[PDB]
């Protein structure tokens, strides 16, 4: 189905506390597979999935890590530049710490071929500049971003992101997807169970738990005799278990005696048909 | 214009007082990325591992801080978070539900 | 595989 390769770059100036720190991680869908930190003593790109520590890497590209290392040092160095210029652009003082984030990558259609390219930036947490899916044109979010747009259009930088995306990005996404088949393409269904928690004489909380699933995408809902009550239910954000699987709970406070009128609804990629369940 | 972190404290698996487990503290939706996250046993700082820094579509950052623990009726676990968005550290008590 | 931007902003 729809798969994505994403890199996430964060640089943070630390006025007084030394030069900027660069961090980079790479993901395929919800699975991290590489990291880099410019504070590490002898800083290299490091595998962070098992399937990135298998011999296939050597044969596909014997220099894989040295290359990602090289790129990440460049990326780090450029952002040390950016943080000075953006200071300038926004006429900001020397003492404040500021943040530059880049997220770039590709999505695939279910055909296999490129669906969408991404290359987008934020400054101090807010939209700055982003490449349109024409892969020629930028959206600058403000007057400082306009300087950047004019610069990169005049210079024809979009072309380079286009060739990376059209060549490398899709190619490696497919490589990682095929090489990591058993972890990435093998979806784990959620294991759901309902728990009963008396929380007064007027309401006993019925909580629907969904656990050990991959990927993170999931819909948890409570229905009351066919009536979805998403507006009257408590539902946490999906959370990482710590073992590559995710967790989520939805809870409704019902009057005691009405337990069997509710039905928990679980929909998930790895489930054949949707789960429906209630108190024991 | 800081964004305040949302915090969830919970165990990798359903908690049986006595069975070794993993205690998670998931903090998300924050900005800037400078943040202090400790797991406490009876208010004392435990040795933990913190995930590689990352961020969501909206640019807010997220971290998993985790450790091995064995739940006791004798023991209290909490997650302690200081961010620029907070007047002072917030602590969230671990509850098996 | 990563990619670094040709120029700064």
């Amino acid at each position: 189905g729809p798969h994505s390769l994403r890199y996430f770059y964060t640089s943070v100036s630390r006025p007084g506390r030394g030069e900027p720190r660069f961090l980079a991680v790479g993901y395929v869908d919800d699975t991290q597979f590489v990291r880099f930190d410019s504070d590490a003593p002898n800083p290299k790109a490091e595998p962070r999935a098992p399937w990135m520590q298998q011999p296939w890497v050597e044969q596909e590209d014997p220099e894989y890590f040295h290359r990602s290392t090289r790129i990440f040092k460049g990326a780090a160095q450029i952002d040390r530049g950016n943080l000075q210029t953006l200071r300038g652009y926004y006429n900001q003082s020397e003492d404040g710490s500021h943040t530059i984030q880049r997220m770039f990558g590709c999505d695939l259609g279910p055909d296999g071929r490129l669906l969408r390219g991404y290359n987008q930036y934020a400054y101090d947490g807010a939209d700055y500049i982003a490449l349109n899916e024409d892969l020629t044109s930028w959206t600058a979010a403000d007057m400082a971003a306009q300087i950047t747009k004019r610069k990169w259009e005049a210079a024809g930088d979009a072309e380079h992101y286009r060739s990376y995306l059209e060549g490398l990005c899709v190619k490696w996404l497919q490589i990682y997807l095929d090489k990591g088949k058993e972890t990435l393409q093998r979806a784990d269904p959620p294991k759901a169970h309902v728990t009963h928690h008396p929380v007064s004489a007027r309401e006993v909380t019925l909580r629907c738990w969904a656990l050990g699933f991959y990927p993170a995408d999931i819909s948890l809902t409570w229905q009351r005799d066919g009536e979805d009550q998403t507006q009257d239910m408590e539902l946490v954000e999906t959370r990482p278990a710590g073992d590559g699987t995710f967790q989520k709970w939805a809870a409704v406070g019902v009057p005691p005696g009405e337990e069997q009128r509710y039905t928990c609804h679980v929909q998930h990629e790895g489930l054949p048909e949707p789960l429906t369940l209630k108190w024991e | 214009e800081p964004r305040t972190p949302k915090i969830q404290v919970y165990s990798r698996h359903p908690a049986e007082n006595g069975k070794p487990n993993y205690l998670n503290c998931y903090v998300y939706g924050f900005h800037p990325p400078q943040i202090e996250i400790d797991l406490l046993k009876n208010g004392q700082k435990m040795k933990t591992e913190q995930s590689d820094l990352s961020f969501s579509k909206d640019w807010s950052f997220y971290l998993l801080v985790h450790t091995d623990f064995t739940p006791s009726t004798v023991d209290e676990y909490s997650c302690r978070v200081n961010h620029s968005s907070l007047a002072a550290p917030h602590m969230v008590k671990w509850d098996r539900n | 595989t990563p990619q670094s931007a040709p120029h700064g902003v």
